[PDB]
């Protein structure tokens, strides 16, 4: 909960600056197993346009477009590429609920009043509450945009998934 | 025309003997009304035979 | 007792010509096959999306047919035995 | 097919298989292994 | 006391000449009520003729046929004693269900789950009975995997009966979709089926049962090709003419098992034919993934259990003769994996047995294929195979197999303890 | 007196809840929509033309193929070098061997092994596990330093008599990753971290577990092993310790394609780690459900 | 899965018994003796290692 509300506030403060709108997500025992959700350290997201270009770069390419160097004094654009890649990932807020729960019952225990259409109430062994921003090139969203989800643990290992905006917004938006 | 496809799905596909014509089974005509509408699964004719067999089974119940 | 040759640097294993022919033939087959794994994954995702969209059109076609049948039935009823309203 | 060796004279093997590696090779087990691999591979647009 | 019926069960299951066509009607009926209602006149004849011809109780090999004979075939056409034998088998299942829970203490639910489910795995839905023909009512934690991904309900499809169904018959060879009857079996039947297959059967057979598949796609078409089945109305020329008219395989199958002076050969074959209208689907092996109850999760919440189950299949107790051309042997459990049947049915398994004769044991140490062999993620570990190997064939062995299914949950320990067990 | 954003946020609540899947269809997760988010006040546009979807799917094809292309490149290099040297390959890993043996069956087993490895090409493999440290920032300076120090003329006597010590470049123990294929039961071991040492008696390699124990592969006729070095040398070895060697060639990809995919992570500081650079660390915080929650 | 079953048995290769399988042939009076190889496993009554 609290992370969703806080990030919806914080994105409004920087909507004009970032041109990103907030997206609130929940994870369960089908995305990551119990110990991973218990020991999660970071969550990161990265945007991709419909042409396959990341957002940490100008559309007009980058010097990283070059082929692999195969050198040794340079590895593959050793420091420059690494720092640009660190530029192209943004960090998101998250919260972990380490107990089993019914999501609607948890939300009504909270201050909300969930007004869903029918009793498709769902059960889960644990919940983590992440929220991500997806970018508006102009005041419009391209259905072929792709949004990446990255999760990192204290040992430095990471898991990486990517979603295309059309599935998220399938008729959330075309009806709107 | 339709002569080729119905001859095909009777004698070539179903391997059904020549004496079993459309007249000896009305249900056969009602089924070829459906069968020729799709041109796939013709390599595994056993599926068509089993479908016809179970259809004639259900057509021959008492209730 | 058992006897063996200890390892070295300039000792070499000589392949026969037949196995070289076989290996190069298999290499050519692999090169020309086009059985790339990424294409298997893309094929699977294409099947999933096509399946979803075909299922999506099926029920909409059924709804349109049902609406047409309902309107036709109302036409028949109003022609034959007009009801109230 | 055969193997060309730098030492012309071989050595008799000694001591346990956990200090120097050695390709022991009864011909029957190698033939059986090759047949088993052949059947396993094919057994597993 | 039901011990005489249990002795009859022992002598029929372990008999080397268990009648052949009982296997085929099992995969034909699938336990669907309508199919057995259609076949009821055929089966009444089959049991009545069989029991006098051979002193063995037929159709015992599957839970579905036994319970349907007990339920629907109770009106008549049988001598009442045989019906009483079927009732006694069902009563054995009921009795072991009665002790298996903790009736004095199991009131109330816990975490939206019956308190009996925590006490004993026999009353818990995570445990799938090895032979299944209907999916359960409850699918809370269960993830059913058919090809690689757990079945999203879009993968699970109903099967229509009476309607033309050529797309499903084409799909017979395919694996990813699931075709099911529109009858999600109840939890009580779920427990009853688990009782019959896990407790009673390996106890009475001493692990020598097995599961096999039948090649229905190719079997039914050439079995029932001849015009007698195709052409029927809305006779009695000669027995040789009838034998030629129904076919060599069918004659070898039915000649003196389901034929009487009131239903001659072709009449019996025709009466059996009516069942094919449900036809079903090829055999498949399913794996079910499920975490334990919310009490056992305390230690190792990681443990997503793995259990393997056979669908559209049947349980056999002897090796078929006339169906060898159309069958595949499936060892998938530490019961129901008899080396003898598998070695008889296929050449290569027999080569595996002859090269390694020590594997011809029956105590569950026979190697299962690596797909099914996830022992440490299974519910029923090695000690159950050992006991079933040693266990004598009396009702107490069946009941102690259910007493062995008590769970290690802290709530299960509490409840067992409060009863001073 | 003012209405508070959180209060109307709570009282308005939500009415939207649906599950979405990743493009590979491997993971499901839930998206929630709050009726007080500024998304509803924005009234911006939406466009989902087919050409954009086709382009995105092509980009996804490249994103997937980034690993399988390295697999294919190493495979093609293996075959090309196998024709290059006439197929007759030297011994490169030390183990005792017999001249009186049916080497043809081992050749056929090698063919089986390489085919089975090609089928089980995967994202986790010694080539990718060796590439991943190459991409980290230190590798450029570290490899630069290693080449520079290797490129040192023998010391003049006064350099060795006076001042801070002379040193030797490499450590006695190398760090390796390998792919192990066994044909008798179709099975491939890809995520292997393994230690290697070049023998002093003969210039050949001895391979060890990450415990100090020796590996068993060279003795077993039914196994073939692939090796990659931290400088991306490469070996494919079949029983008897006879290996095919070449470079790991990766010029078939642009820098961003592999770099964005396989960029090893680096931390940003969060509670429960020392501010001093790279200092020792306590056991992880692990906010957990087995204990009564703290504030 | 079903169609692939015979191909596993085509390979003439015996398989190792699991530790849990081996533990079931030690009779009661000598499960506690040194000759019980598996004893280092038996840490917990409710759990297998």
């Amino acid at each position: 909960m609290e992370t969703h509300l806080y990030s919806d506030l914080a994105f409004e403060a920087r909507f004009a600056d970032d041109e990103q709108l907030p997206l609130h997500l929940v994870l369960d025992q089908e995305v990551l197993s119990n110990e991973e959700a218990e020991t999660l350290r970071y969550v990161y997201y990265r945007n991709v346009d419909s042409a396959g270009r990341s957002t940490g770069r100008a559309p007009g390419g980058d010097e990283d477009d070059a082929p692999a160097s195969d050198d040794a004094e340079d590895a593959v654009g050793g420091d420059r590429a690494f720092d640009r890649e660190r530029r192209t990932w943004q960090r998101a807020c998250f919260r972990v609920l380490p107990r089993p729960l019914e999501l609607l019952d948890y939300l009504r225990q909270s201050g909300l009043t969930v007004t869903l259409e029918k009793e498709q109430r769902v059960r889960m062994f644990y919940a983590v509450f992440t929220t991500l921003g997806l970018r508006c090139p102009d005041n419009r969203l391209s259905g072929a945009q792709t949004l990446h989800l990255r999760l990192v643990w204290p040992d430095g290992s990471y898991r990486d998934w990517e979603f295309l905006a059309r599935d998220l917004l399938r008729e959330e938006m075309e009806a709107n | 025309k339709r002569d080729e496809k119905h001859r095909h799905v009777v004698n070539v596909v179903l391997e059904l003997p020549t004496e079993i014509s459309e007249a000896t089974h009305p249900v056969l005509a009602t089924m070829l009304s459906k069968y020729t509408r799709m041109s796939s699964l013709f390599n595994d004719k056993c599926a068509f035979k089993l479908d016809l067999l179970r259809m004639v089974a259900v057509s021959r119940t008492r209730r | 007792v058992a006897v063996f040759f200890e390892p070295h640097e300039e000792n070499v294993l000589r392949c026969p010509e037949r196995v070289l022919r076989r290996l190069l033939e298999d290499a050519a087959v692999t090169m020309r096959g086009g059985g790339w794994r990424e294409d298997v994954l893309m094929d699977r995702v294409r099947k999933r999306y096509l399946r979803q969209e075909l299922r999506d059109l099926g029920h909409r076609v059924q709804t349109y047919c049902e609406d047409l049948e309902g309107r036709v039935s109302e036409a028949e009823a109003l022609l034959n035995q007009q009801c109230e309203l | 097919s055969l193997l060309h060796t730098f030492w012309r004279l071989p050595v008799a093997v000694f001591f346990e298989p956990h200090e120097e590696n050695v390709l022991r090779c009864p011909e029957r087990v190698l033939r059986r292994l090759l047949e088993d691999a052949a059947v396993t591979m094919r057994g597993g647009d | 006391d039901y011990e005489e019926t249990l002795r009859l069960f022992k002598t029929t299951v372990t008999s080397p000449n268990y009648p052949e066509l009982c296997y085929l009607v099992d995969v034909l009926v699938h336990g669907n009520v309508d199919a057995f209602l259609l076949i009821r006149t055929f089966v009444a004849r089959c049991i009545v003729n069989m029991f006098h011809t051979r002193q063995l109780l037929v159709f015992a090999h599957s839970y579905a046929l036994v319970t349907l004979i007990a339920e629907h075939l109770a009106d008549g056409a049988l001598p009442p004693q045989l019906l009483f034998h079927y009732r006694n088998l069902v009563a054995v299942l009921r009795l072991v269900t009665r002790i298996s829970a903790l009736p004095g203490l199991n009131n109330g639910q816990l975490a939206e789950e019956p308190l009996s489910a925590y006490v004993n795995a026999l009353h818990d839905h995570r445990l799938w009975p090895p032979f299944v023909t209907h999916l359960p009512r409850n699918m809370e934690g269960v993830q059913v995997v058919a090809d690689r991904q757990p079945l999203n309900p879009a993968n699970i499809e109903a099967r229509h009966h009476g309607v033309s169904d050529v797309p499903r018959l084409g799909a017979m060879d395919a694996d990813e979709p699931l075709f099911v009857d529109d009858y999600r079996a109840t939890d009580d039947e779920w427990t009853l089926q688990k009782v019959f297959y896990l407790c009673l059967m390996p106890a009475m057979t001493n692990n020598r049962a097995c599961g096999l598949g039948l090649n229905l796609k190719t079997l039914l078409v050439d079995l029932f090709y001849r015009p007698a089945f195709l052409l029927m109305p809305a006779p009695e020329d000669s027995i040789a003419a009838q034998r030629q008219a129904v076919g060599e395989m069918l004659t070898e199958l039915v000649e003196d098992v389901a034929t009487d002076a009131h239903t001659p050969l072709l009449q019996a074959c025709r009466e059996l034919f009516l069942a094919v209208q449900f036809v079903g689907e090829h055999v498949k092996v399913l794996e079910v993934r499920a975490p334990l109850d919310h009490a056992q999760r305390q230690g190792l919440p990681d443990f997503i259990s793995r259990q393997h189950v056979l669908y559209n299949g049947c349980c056999v107790v002897t090796a078929p003769k006339t169906l060898i051309e159309y069958s595949l042997p499936v060892p998938f459990h530490r019961f129901y994996s008899n080396p003898t049947i598998c070695a008889a049915l296929s050449d290569d398994i027999k080569r595996y047995v002859t090269e390694f004769p020590h594997y011809h044991r029956h105590d569950g140490g026979f190697p299962l294929p690596t797909a099914f062999a996830h022992e440490y993620h299974n519910w029923l570990r090695s000690p159950f195979s050992r006991y079933s190997a040693t266990c004598p064939n009396v009702l107490h062995s069946v009941m102690t197999l259910a007493a062995m299914l008590y769970k290690i949950s802290p709530v299960s320990l509490v409840l067992q303890t409060k009863a001073h067990i | 007196d003012e209405v508070a954003r959180t209060d109307e946020w709570k009282g308005a609540g939500v009415s939207r809840l649906r599950e979405v899947w990743d493009v590979q269809h491997r993971v499901r997760l839930r998206v929630l929509w709050y009726v007080n988010s500024f998304w509803r006040s924005r009234e911006l546009s939406y466009d989902d033309h087919e050409v954009e979807l086709y382009r995105a799917l092509d980009a996804y094809r490249a994103r997937i193929a980034v690993e399988y292309v390295l697999i294919r490149a190493v495979r093609d290099e293996i075959y090309a070098v196998l024709r290059r040297d006439g197929g007759a390959l030297p011994q490169r890993f030390a183990c005792h061997v017999s001249r009186n043996m049916s080497w043809r069956v081992v050749w056929e087993l090698c063919r089986h092994a390489l085919a089975l490895w090609m089928d089980w090409a995967d994202v986790r493999s010694c080539i990718i596990k060796a590439l991943t440290p190459r991409l980290s920032r230190g590798a450029a300076a570290a490899a630069q330093r290693a080449r520079r120090q290797r490129e040192r003329s023998a010391p003049k006597p006064q350099e060795l008599l006076f001042g801070p010590r002379n040193e030797s470049g490499p450590p006695a123990e190398q760090t390796w990753y390998a792919d192990v294929v066994r044909c008798v039961r179709a099975q491939v071991d890809l995520g292997v971290e393994v230690r290697a040492a070049r023998c002093p008696r003969t210039g050949l390699w001895i391979v060890r577990d990450r415990r100090g124990r020796l590996r068993r592969w060279l003795s077993q006729p039914e196994v073939c092993v692939l090796y990659v070095t931290p400088d991306l040398d490469f070996y494919w070895v079949l029983p008897g310790g006879f290996a095919v060697s070449s470079r790991v060639t990766l010029h078939g990809l642009a820098q961003r394609a592999l770099r964005d995919r396989f960029q090893n992570f680096e931390a940003v500081l969060a509670r429960g780690m020392h501010v001093e650079a790279g200092r020792q660390e306590p056991e992880t915080p692990r906010v957990s459900g087995r204990r009564l929650p703290f504030d | 899965a079903a169609r692939r079953i015979p191909h596993f048995y085509r390979v003439r290769r015996e398989v190792p018994r699991t530790v849990n399988e081996m533990k079931q042939d030690f009779v009661v009076t000598d499960f506690y003796k040194v000759g019980n190889i598996t004893l280092y496993t038996e840490l917990h009554p409710f759990f297998d290692f």
